[PDB]
């Protein structure tokens, strides 16, 4: 009954360098439901980062796209989030969110998961 | 610019238990009624408040209203209490890029 | 405006269309709210619903003999102070089964004004049969379009009930007051004006029968699944919106440019291109909405471009066929077919979409509307005149 979401994979990492967070998700099928990856500023500031929808088809802001790629694994229900050319713009800590769902009307965003930490700096 | 911008005016707000308080958004382009408002408590990730710019979820307390529409919209949290506090954001998703306000943070008045 | 020119009688009929389009299509606002005081969802407010749509197969029939036989206004009176006791109190009563007895009340009004409006238009417009049908059907289709935010905000303020009231008072006594005004132009049997027990004899009306009520099977499932196959794609909620205006505006706009296609060229020919087309392009539609927002909005403004129009094709054919004296009956018949295919359609395009996959389910449109087509194109032009068996004294 209850929709659990669990971020995993943060880390302290060298920029340039790549990383793999993980959203572990219970209680729905990613089939009839979208997912976003979005991430909050040091500063707490919101910047939505990637959304794949129920089809597949994945949506990124320019600022992000192309570096990053949202994908799935319907078989074990993770939502995995690839980084590449880590900048140091993207320090945040992730969160995965579950969309509408497909017959239904809501924001892009319904539930949070706990969050995961992505910092890369000179630390 | 083609990316749509939410401002929240206030950057910062106090209020007391009891009062009527509203936070502003203003979006540069017309979004219509595609706007949720989120509510992050400080140790907690955002959670959920108004889909629609005037419709609330489930469990969430009939303190918190949305309304507005266009490129004005407000959340009026009416007998604020004290779990009230917390910051507000407001979200469009009217058209791509998805995007966030600045954030309004509700503390008592000192 | 004087009483006797047909375009005075036209407009009333629109007007009627437009009065009664509330019941059906403003129900999504009115769900919710009166199933917040009942129970289950999906069970209480869609059955109250389906019983509404259901009960229009009975109600339209004996309108139509009592308008054929009595004139228009009689039954056009009952009509709609059955649609004012019905829907008035759907926001008072304490009961579901209370609930269910006034939205049947409500939709059997319904019916019975629809065919009183189309026989009417039919009638004073025997050379433009195709357009007054298609004028009168959009007319019903985008009726409470304009006021649909105002009668949301009246939800919101004031409550259920007192929504309820307004539109269940102002529905009622403007289709009352137009009733004490329309008339038909003039009973004179012909050998081609056929009884309804007379008409219930020949396969075309059968033919005629199946293929509306697979046009209004897979258009059930083509308005269910469209938008949600949209917001299945990712696309942004402007666009979701964009495409239900596109949606309602089509399938309204469609039915008077279809009449008239049928009026300069013929009734099986127009139905024939129109459902072919339909079902091409439903089959496409997954495939093509899949390029972006144009092309889903494209695909959808076309789609019920071409889905919409057999609202305005069969009642001119129906005149045409089986006679205009006994008309009003005979369209009852056949918009018994539309009140069979709402039957299903609560939940069976969800159902299908979820199990079977998007382009199964678009597929099974299609197949719906191509089963119509081939009909149309393979099937009744082959058998000629209706031939007036058993008939009696």
């Amino acid at each position: 009954l209850e929709v659990m979401l669990v971020e995993s994979g943060g880390g302290l990492v060298k920029p340039g360098g790549s990383l793999k967070l993980s959203c572990a998700a219970s209680g729905f099928t990613f089939s009839n439901y979208a997912m976003s990856w979005v991430r909050q500023t040091p500063e707490k500031r919101l910047e939505w980062v990637a959304l794949i929808s129920s089809g597949g088809y994945t949506y990124y802001p320019d600022s992000v796209k192309g570096r990053f790629t949202i994908s799935r694994d319907k078989a074990r229900n993770i939502l995995h989030l690839q980084m590449s050319s880590l900048r140091s713009e993207d320090t945040a800590m992730y969160f995965c969110a579950r969309g509408p769902y497909d017959f239904d009307d809501g924001p892009p965003f319904g539930n949070w998961g706990q969050g995961t930490l992505v910092t890369v700096s000179a630390a | 610019e083609l990316d749509i911008v939410l401002t929240q005016s206030q950057k910062f707000m106090s209020t007391s238990v009891g009062d009527r308080v509203s936070v502003t958004c203003k979006a540069s382009q017309n979004v219509g009624t595609n706007v949720a408002w989120y509510q992050q408590k400080p140790g907690q990730s955002p959670k959920a408040l108004i889909y629609s710019a005037s419709y609330r979820y489930s469990g969430v307390p009939d303190r918190f209203t949305g309304s507005g529409s266009g490129t004005d919209f407000t959340l009026t949290i009416s007998n604020v209490q004290s779990e009230d506090l917390a910051e507000y954001f407001c979200q469009q998703y009217n058209s791509y890029p998805l995007t966030f306000g600045a954030g309004t943070k509700l503390e008592l008045k000192t | 405006g004087l009483l006797g020119n047909r375009w005075f009688y036209l407009v009333l009929a629109v007007l009627l269309m437009c009065m009664i389009s509330g019941v059906q299509y403003s129900w999504t606002l009115y769900a919710n709210p009166v199933k917040d005081n009942l129970g289950v969802s999906l069970a209480a407010v869609q059955t109250a619903f389906t019983l509404s749509q259901v009960i229009q197969a009975g109600s339209q029939p004996g309108g139509g003999y009592f308008v054929d036989k009595f004139g228009p206004r009689i039954p056009l009176m009952f009509g709609g102070a059955m649609v004012l006791a019905g829907w008035t109190f759907m926001g008072m009563v304490d009961s579901v089964p209370a609930l269910y007895a006034l939205y049947t009340l409500a939709g059997a009004g319904v019916g019975i004004v629809y065919g009183i409006a189309m026989n009417t238009a039919n009638r004073w417009f025997p050379d433009k049969r195709g357009l007054a049908s298609g004028f009168t059907a959009a007319g019903y289709g985008l009726g409470v379009l304009p006021f649909l935010p105002l009668i949301s905000s009246v939800l919101k303020v004031e409550g259920v009930g007192a929504a309820f009231m307004y539109t269940g008072l102002i529905m009622g006594i403007l289709i009352i007051l137009i009733a004490f005004v329309i008339r038909f132009p003039g009973i004179v049997v012909t050998d081609k004006d056929f009884n309804s027990g007379e008409m219930l004899r020949t396969p075309q009306f059968w033919v005629l029968w199946t293929a509306f009520f697979s046009v209004n099977f897979g258009g059930l499932l083509l308005v269910a699944n469209s938008v949600p196959y949209g917001r299945s794609l990712g696309l942004a909620a402007g666009v979701l919106t964009i495409g239900v205006s596109i949606q309602n505006l089509f399938n309204g706009g469609c039915r008077p440019f279809w009449g008239f296609v049928s009026d300069k060229i013929g009734r099986y020919k127009t139905m024939s291109v129109v459902f072919g087309i339909n079902a091409v392009v439903l089959a496409l539609f997954p495939t093509i909405a899949a390029l972006g927002d144009v092309a889903f909005i494209a695909m959808l403004a076309i789609a019920f471009f071409t889905w919409g129009g057999s609202y305005a094709l069969f009642p001119s054919t129906n005149s045409d066929i089986f006679g205009t004296a006994y008309s009003a009956r005979n369209y009852g018949f056949f918009w018994a077919a539309k009140a069979t295919a709402s039957i299903f359609g609560g939940g069976l395009g969800a159902a299908i979409a979820t199990n079977f996959g998007w382009n199964t389910a678009f597929l099974i449109t299609a197949i719906t509307s191509f089963i119509a087509f081939a009909l149309a194109t393979f099937v009744i032009p082959r058998m000629g005149r209706p031939v007036k068996k058993m008939v009696k004294l």
